[PDB]
């Protein structure tokens, strides 16, 4: 736990501006950007931090699942066609069965996680053979060799706050990427790589303003 | 922030949202069961 | 002199207060010990002058409130333009507007209301409208849904901008006193700046966009290939093709030989048979001349320089023998009390709304407007209602000023002093005039009805019997019909067609306007109007003049503006506050407006509106029985009220069926009002007491102690419900009848 | 203070604070009874400086291409009036190294970067030389006053050697040239809106034929 208070250690998102006082910069990925001041009170602050982390991780997974199969279609062996139209793809089972199974299992898991949030340490999975003392928690970073078997979130590979900063920044970027992909498919009728190459060929004209 | 929460807990806005939700439920039921005169379940 | 002085950031945009209701009132902020608290909260929210004692803060508050109002108006305009864009048949309507009903509202097919989306023609289904936007959108050459769409967007932008401006000007940069209190520059601008330049820019938009596209549409073209507006200003050759003079740039104007432009700026008058509307050349000349007039008017008062008058330097000179010192000091009164200004402006605005209502029907400005019957009728009656309400508000706020902020020690005057010094004479003579008019304008109807039901028709009041002739009105009509001969050579016909001379204008087998004759029935109805107006004036003027102190209660003013009574003493003192005077006058204003609008409907549907045959024979919508059936109340029942109420009552199971349903609820509320207007309070208090007992027995007695409404609020809810019932009844009646038959 | 059409509300605040006060303001805007935001006299001098500078650059640039085309060697591919270059679609256009619209929003974003940073400096002077900027940090402190930034990035050759008088001259020169360029730009644009042929060709005209005098015609056309 390292703090990033005002000064050179605090590169303000808006140069020449004093960041909101209740934005200390402890949470990695902070730059003093909350003009709406939603993080005014601490309970809301931590709640929004958890929401941000979850959104970032899910958005990373979603953008990977969009990107990789489409390029492996374009040039790779197997041809995974339009992902936006894969939502209605036909499988062995009906979409509602898939939906209810997803909801059951994810409700189980996310409910256990919800109780962990409301009551830290009271719902954890970390066995204890004798004489080896286990690690604690920092909710949002469960620890133990279930979700950190590489021993990366604790020390050695990088000071923690730096790696969490990497994570939150990449997650914000991935959120932008997902909303961009979706909005493009709303407007255009291709995948992300197709729009990409179309822009590469004609950067000067092949844009949103092409029509 | 908490001020806007206590403000949102003031009866006008709470009542408006509650009534909107109830009316939406009723109109959706009517959509999924047109003219619904009797109780043809038992 | 005058500068830009303001102040910085009085109040911070903090939600600290929104969770604490009634922060403004010290008593209200304590807590709701009972239930009357939540009535009193809304009841005094906007009461700014009872929240401070200095005019600076309330002036800032009203400055922000005006922005709120303007934001709401802009949002409404945006909604209108949107619903015209995405949900209307406007293009099909433009294709041919003779027999295609303007519809601009569809309803969702959920609960059987699909029938609401009735047949309106042009391959469309939707609730028919009567707002009359379509004549405007055809005047301004919209002729494309893209234009409505982008206009709605721009309106939304302006709305958000105004809301911002509001927030900023109250919270961040609050204006100061020497800005507000400086009325000289405000008059100067608003005269020259707002109105003048407004009409000028509109004349611009008309001569450079509307006029050519409208002339093309009158020539008859599908608006698809009609040249776009900007392509009429960029390439000059189009307008050149239209108007030779218009291809001469700007030399004929600057060089003072303006007559060259005579083609598109002219003084024809009359109406345009192609659409019955006004010759857009005329309306353009009008708007432009008005712009110039306002601009030359705006330069009156000294503001910073050495030229110009001062509103203090104008009054004090006027001082006649009878009145004495004249208007000395009045400038201070009308600059130190907002309520005075609110009253004056509300009165003038109500009068202007009424005169707009009048001038509308008799001189249809828009094209294809005098042939969409329901639109004309509904517009006229709406404007009449708005004017009436504004006038009553003017009187009420004048009374409020008389109570609170009037004082001779510092806000002195020698004119109002005299006026108040002989109030009794004024009220007495107005009362006697009211009695006289009531008798000789209603007893005439009573006599006529009686002598009818007694089989003595040749002793009636009509043209076929003992005769009363409105000679002055026919005199004026003759003058207006013979004036374009000598007095106004520059004109072509009479100023309108309703003057008793000329021909008739009919489009699509229907007539739009023609001469209007006046029979004895018109004399009687005019005197009824005069009487009812005099009585409303009596009520409101008595309230204002006696708001300070009456010969019944000596110190009424000390008891405040709005209080229920002064106890049952001295034989009973119910309804003595000016507030109750306004409560009374409201009903009489309602009655005046109701009889006026009924008269208008009958006269139009019996002497002007209707259809024209192929040969040219006219068969009016109702058969022209006015001059023979408006002179008996029993007639009003039979010929007009009963008969023309058919289309609303058979309306079930049709598109118009909605107009049917209201026709009952309108009546119902109308009933309901009596329950509050007749009863008192103590009875309801005891009943509420017994109900509280019945609940408390079950451990349900709420801490928000139930309380029957206070007296004044009872009267208020009663009068509101009554006005709602009456206006909704006449509204449903009018719409159903006219849109079904017409 | 060469008085040309002054007033007293001018002299209420125009007490000689701007370099070379001439005393010309009938209206009396910046009266300091209540200081209007962006009506501050400091902000007024700032605005005149910035506007005049931009106008100098614009009057050079808008006229440069076609003019040079006359007896010069910039090709006739761009022999086009500034008001016909393409900025005014009802006049002309050109096929460029991008499309029109995205080009405009891109240059808008760049100018926005520059002027946003300059404004942030205006509010808090010197406060740009704190944050990481991939270099450039040890230069953007300026010369204190946002009016006059200085700095070897904006002071390459080196003037005002050991002086404020030399700065006063150079600087009067600044205000005079700014106002002159403003006049010339406005005139070129008005001719363009009323003549319709282009400034440099208007010089081509007014070198020989005196009888032109097109205020006599007042012909208003595209
Ligand atoms: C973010 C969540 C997410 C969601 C909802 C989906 C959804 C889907 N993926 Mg998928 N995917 C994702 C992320 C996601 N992907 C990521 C991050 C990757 C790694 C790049 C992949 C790699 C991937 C492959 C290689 C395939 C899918 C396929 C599918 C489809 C059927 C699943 C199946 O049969 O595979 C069952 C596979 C299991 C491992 C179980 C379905 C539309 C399949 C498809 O397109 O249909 C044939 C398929 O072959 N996905
Ligand atoms: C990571 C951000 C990102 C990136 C790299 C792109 C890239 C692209 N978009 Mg795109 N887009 C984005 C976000 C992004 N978008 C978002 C958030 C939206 C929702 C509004 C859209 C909506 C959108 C539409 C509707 C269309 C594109 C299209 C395109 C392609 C042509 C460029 C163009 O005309 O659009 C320019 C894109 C925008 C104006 C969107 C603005 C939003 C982004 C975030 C701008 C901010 C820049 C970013 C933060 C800085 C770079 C970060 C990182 C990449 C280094 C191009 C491959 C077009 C296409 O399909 O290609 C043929 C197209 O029709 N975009
Ligand atoms: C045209 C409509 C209109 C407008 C412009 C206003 C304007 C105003 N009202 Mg208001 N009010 C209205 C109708 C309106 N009222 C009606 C119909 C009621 C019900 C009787 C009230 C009841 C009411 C109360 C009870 C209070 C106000 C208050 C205020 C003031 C501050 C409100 C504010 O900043 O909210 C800003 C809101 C937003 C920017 C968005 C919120 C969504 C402001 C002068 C307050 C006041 O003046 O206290 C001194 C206050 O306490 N209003
Ligand atoms: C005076 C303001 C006003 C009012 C009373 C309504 C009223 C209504 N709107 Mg509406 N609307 C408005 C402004 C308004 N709108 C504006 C400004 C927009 C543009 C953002 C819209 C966009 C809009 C849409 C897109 C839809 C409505 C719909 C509706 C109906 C539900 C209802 C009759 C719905 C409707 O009638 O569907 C047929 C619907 O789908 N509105
Ligand atoms: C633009 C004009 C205008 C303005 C600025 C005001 C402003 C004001 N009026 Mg006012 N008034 C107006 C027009 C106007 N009125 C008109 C046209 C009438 C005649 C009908 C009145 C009749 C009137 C009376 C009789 C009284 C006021 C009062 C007030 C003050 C308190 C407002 C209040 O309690 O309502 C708060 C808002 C409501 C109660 C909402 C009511 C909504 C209606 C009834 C529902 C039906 C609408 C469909 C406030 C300064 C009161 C006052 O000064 O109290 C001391 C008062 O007693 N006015
Ligand atoms: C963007 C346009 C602009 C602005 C904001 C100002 C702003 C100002 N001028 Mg100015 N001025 C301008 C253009 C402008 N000037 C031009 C084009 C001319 C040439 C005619 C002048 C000539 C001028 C004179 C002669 C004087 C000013 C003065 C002032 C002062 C105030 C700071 C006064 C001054 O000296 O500044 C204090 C003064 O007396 N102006
Ligand atoms: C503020 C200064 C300014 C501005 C905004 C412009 C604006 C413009 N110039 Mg320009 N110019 C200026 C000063 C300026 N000029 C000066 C001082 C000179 C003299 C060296 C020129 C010489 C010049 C030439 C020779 C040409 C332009 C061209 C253009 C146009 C396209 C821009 C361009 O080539 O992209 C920049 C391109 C990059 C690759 C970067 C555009 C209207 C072009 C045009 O169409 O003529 C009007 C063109 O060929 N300019
Ligand atoms: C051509 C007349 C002229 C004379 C000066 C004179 C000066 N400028 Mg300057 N400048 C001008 C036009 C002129 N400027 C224009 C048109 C843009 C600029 C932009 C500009 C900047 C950005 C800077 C100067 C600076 C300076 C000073 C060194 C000196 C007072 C520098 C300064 O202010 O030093 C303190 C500086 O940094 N000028
Ligand atoms: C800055 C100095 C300047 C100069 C040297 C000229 C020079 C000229 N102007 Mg000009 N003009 C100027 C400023 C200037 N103008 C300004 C500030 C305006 C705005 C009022 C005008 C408005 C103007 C018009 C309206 C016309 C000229 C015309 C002319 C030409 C005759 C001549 C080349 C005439 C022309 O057509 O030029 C070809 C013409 O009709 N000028
Ligand atoms: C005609 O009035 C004209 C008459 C002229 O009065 P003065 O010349 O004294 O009034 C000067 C005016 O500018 C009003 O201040 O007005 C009165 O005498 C007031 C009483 C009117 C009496 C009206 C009786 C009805």
């Amino acid at each position: 736990t390292v703090c990033e208070p005002l000064g050179p250690d605090r590169p303000v998102w808006f140069p020449g501006t004093a960041p909101p006082p209740w934005l200390d910069g402890s949470l990695p990925g902070d730059f003093g950007f909350d003009p709406l001041g939603f993080g005014s009170e601490p309970e809301s602050l931590r709640w929004f931090a958890q929401a941000e982390l979850m959104h970032g991780r899910w958005a990373m997974l979603a953008v990977a699942g969009i990107l990789i199969p489409e390029i492996l279609q374009k040039w790779g062996f197997m041809e995974e066609f339009s992902w936006y139209t894969a939502g209605e793809r036909e499988y062995f089972a009906d979409p509602w069965t898939l939906f209810v199974t997803q909801m059951a299992l994810m409700g189980w898991v996310e409910g256990r996680r919800w109780m962990d949030y409301l009551n830290p340490g009271s719902v954890d999975i970390e066995p204890r053979f004798p004489n080896r003392k286990n690690p604690t928690p920092d909710v949002g970073y469960p620890g133990g060799l279930w979700f950190d078997w590489g021993n990366w979130g604790r020390g050695s590979p990088e000071p923690v706050m730096v790696l969490r900063t990497k994570e939150i920044k990449n997650g914000r970027l991935a959120m932008l990427a997902f909303v961009g992909f979706w909005f493009q498919v709303v407007y255009t009728g291709q995948g992300p790589l197709d729009n990409l190459f179309a822009h590469l060929a004609d950067p000067g004209h092949c844009n949103i303003f092409s029509a | 922030m908490r001020d806007i929460k206590t403000y949102l807990s003031v009866a006008p806005v709470l009542s408006t949202l509650w009534f909107g939700a109830l009316a939406g439920l009723l109109i959706e039921i009517n959509r999924l069961f047109p003219d619904a005169l009797s109780f043809p379940f038992f | 002199e005058v500068k830009i002085v303001v102040d910085r950031d009085p109040v911070k945009t903090s939600f600290e207060e929104w969770a604490r209701p009634g922060h403004f009132s010290r008593t209200l902020a304590k807590g709701p010990d009972t239930t009357t608290w939540i009535w009193n909260l809304h009841a005094d929210a906007h009461d700014f002058d009872s929240h401070t004692g200095d005019l600076e803060e309330i002036s800032r508050k009203v400055f922000s409130a005006h922005f709120g109002q303007l934001s709401i108006i802009f949002l409404w305009l945006s909604g209108m333009y949107f619903h015209g864009a995405r949900f209307s048949n406007y293009e099909a309507w433009l294709s041919d507007p003779t027999h295609i009903g303007p519809s601009a509202q569809v309803v969702w097919p959920i609960v059987g209301q699909e029938i609401l989306n009735g047949d309106v023609g042009g391959g469309f289904r939707g609730i028919q409208i009567t707002s009359g936007f379509f004549q405007l959108w055809r005047a301004s050459g919209i002729t494309s849904e893209l234009q409505l769409y982008c206009t709605a967007i721009g309106a939304l932008v302006f709305a958000a901008l105004m809301l911002f401006a509001g927030w900023f000007h109250y919270h961040k940069a609050a204006p100061k006193l020497a800005w507000f209190q400086d009325v000289e520059s405000m008059l100067n601008h608003h005269l020259a700046g707002l109105l003048g330049l407004g009409s000028l820019s509109w004349a611009g938009h008309q001569i450079h966009v509307s006029l050519p596209i409208n002339q093309f549409l009158d020539a008859g073209v599908d608006p698809k290939e009609i040249p776009l507006p900007h392509e009429f200003i960029l390439n000059r050759d189009l307008l050149a093709q239209l108007y030779p003079s218009f291809a001469e740039g700007a030399t004929p104007f600057f060089t003072l030989n303006w007559s060259k432009y005579a083609e598109f700026l002219t003084f024809r008058g009359g109406l345009d048979p192609v659409t019955g509307g006004l010759w857009l050349t005329d309306i353009a000349h009008h708007h432009l001349a008005i712009a110039i007039l306002f601009l030359i008017a705006g330069h009156m008062y000294r503001t910073n320089w050495g030229i110009g008058h001062g509103l203090k330097d104008i009054l004090e000179a006027h001082k006649g023998p009878f009145t004495g010192q004249g208007h000395k000091g009045l400038y201070e009164i009308l600059t130190t009390s907002w309520h005075a200004q609110l009253s004056l402006n509300l009165a003038m605005l109500g009068s202007t709304t009424i005169v707009v209502a009048h001038h509308m029907y008799s001189m249809p400005p828009y094209p294809y407007l005098a042939t969409d019957y329901g639109t004309q009728l509904s517009l006229f009656t709406h404007h009449m209602w708005i004017g009436g309400f504004l006038i009553v508000g003017a009187a009420a706020h004048a009374a409020i000023f008389m109570v609170r902020d009037y004082d001779p020690t510092t806000r002195y005057n020698d004119l109002l002093d005299r006026v108040l010094r002989h109030r009794d004479a004024i009220i007495s003579h107005l009362n006697w005039v009211c009695i006289f008019l009531g008798f000789h304008s209603f007893g005439l109807y009573i006599h006529n009805d009686t002598m009818s039901a007694l089989g003595r028709p040749q002793d009636m009041f009509s043209d076929t019997a003992i005769q009363l002739q409105p000679i002055f009105a026919q005199w004026v009509q003759n003058i207006h019909a013979t004036a374009p001969g000598v007095t106004a050579p520059g004109a072509t016909t009479s100023t309108s067609l309703t003057w008793g001379g000329g021909e008739l204008v009919a489009v699509g087998g229907k007539v739009a306007l023609l001469p209007i004759p006046l029979g004895t029935a018109d004399f009687l109805v005019h005197h009824i109007h005069a009487f009812t107006i005099h009585v409303t004036v009596l009520i409101l003027l008595k309230g204002v003049l006696f708001a300070r102190s009456s010969r019944l209660i000596p110190d009424k003013a000390n008891l405040g503006f709005r209080f229920p009574c002064d106890g049952p003493g001295r034989g009973g003192t119910c309804q003595v506050s000016a507030w109750d005077h306004v409560f009374l006058g409201l009903f009489w204003m309602y009655n005046a407006i109701s009889v006026v609008i009924f008269h208008f409907s009958w006269k139009m549907q019996s002497d002007v509106w209707g259809t024209i045959s192929d040969q040219g024979v006219v068969t009016h919508i109702t058969g022209g029985n006015f001059a023979q059936s408006s002179i008996t109340i029993n007639g009003w029942l039979r010929d007009f009220l009963w008969a023309q109420a058919s289309q609303v009552i058979q309306s079930y199971g049709s598109s118009l069926s909605a107009y049917g349903l209201f026709f009952l609820g309108a009546h119902f509320v109308w009933a309901f009002s009596l329950m509050f207007l007749f009863s008192g309070r103590g009875y309801w208090q005891e009943l509420i007491e017994s109900i509280v007992w019945a609940h408390n027995k079950l451990k349900v007695a709420p801490a928000t102690q139930p309380r029957a409404l206070s007296i004044i609020q009872g009267r208020a809810v009663g009068v509101t419900h009554y006005l709602l019932g009456g206006i909704a009844t006449t509204w449903a009646f009018f719409l159903a009848r006219i849109i079904a038959v017409g | 203070r060469q008085l040309w059409f002054a007033s007293k509300q001018s002299l209420t605040y125009l007490d000689g604070t701007l370099p070379g006060d001439f005393g010309f303001d009938p209206l009396g805007l910046s009266d300091p009874e209540g200081t209007g935001g962006f009506i501050e006299p400091r902000w007024l001098a700032y605005g005149e400086i910035f506007n005049g500078r931009t106008a100098m650059m614009g009057v050079v640039g808008m006229i440069a291409p076609e003019a040079l085309g006359k007896v010069g060697l910039v090709p006739p591919e761009t022999a086009i009036p500034w008001f016909q270059a393409g900025a005014i679609p009802p006049a002309g256009t050109y096929q460029y190294w991008a499309d029109p619209y995205t080009l405009f929003v891109f240059e808008m974003a760049l100018i926005g970067f520059a002027e946003h940073r300059r404004l942030q400096d205006w509010y808090n002077p010197g406060s740009m030389g704190k944050q990481y900027f991939l270099g450039l940090e040890k230069y953007l402190g300026g010369s204190g006053d946002p009016a006059y930034p200085g700095g070897p990035i904006f002071n390459p050759l080196g003037f005002g050697t050991k002086s404020e008088k030399e700065m006063k001259e150079l600087k009067l020169k600044e205000i005079k040239n700014g106002r002159l360029a403003m006049l010339a730009f406005l005139g070129m644009s008005l001719q363009a809106i009323f003549t319709g042929v282009g400034p440099f060709q208007n010089l081509l005209d007014h070198l020989s034929d005196p009888v032109n005098n097109n205020i006599l015609t007042s012909l208003k056309f595209h």
